[PDB]
Order: C-alpha cells, then structure tokens, then sequence
C-alpha cells in the first residue's frame, strides 16, 4: 500500500545513513595518516 | 522516489568506496 511504499523508502533512508557514515569516518581517518606520513 | 533515490545511493557509496 501507500504506507507500506512509505516504510520502504524510509528503510532505503537508514540503509543510506548506516552504510555512508562509518565509510566517510574511516576515509577521514586514513587521510589524516596520509597526511602525517 | 524509489528509482532516483536508490541510484543516489548506489552512486554514493561507489565513489566511497573507489576513494577508498
């Protein structure tokens, strides 16, 4: 239905908050050793 | 909707992860 097509798009949203966080984070991190070395 | 905002995704993390 229209509430069920809602909850899809907002599990899409969490899906996109869970998987771009942690990545941007790491490649902050790394960079801030690329930087040192 | 579904279509654009799935691509967005996809995009997104394919160019974290070739950063990467």
């Amino acid at each position: 239905a229209l509430q069920h097509w809602r909850t899809k798009i907002a599990t899409n949203g969490r899906e996109w908050e869970e998987r771009n966080r942690a990545l941007r984070n790491e490649k902050e991190i790394m960079a801030r050793h690329y930087a040192k070395l | 909707r579904y279509a654009e905002t799935d691509r967005r995704y996809r995009d997104d993390n394919m160019k974290l992860t070739d950063e990467y």
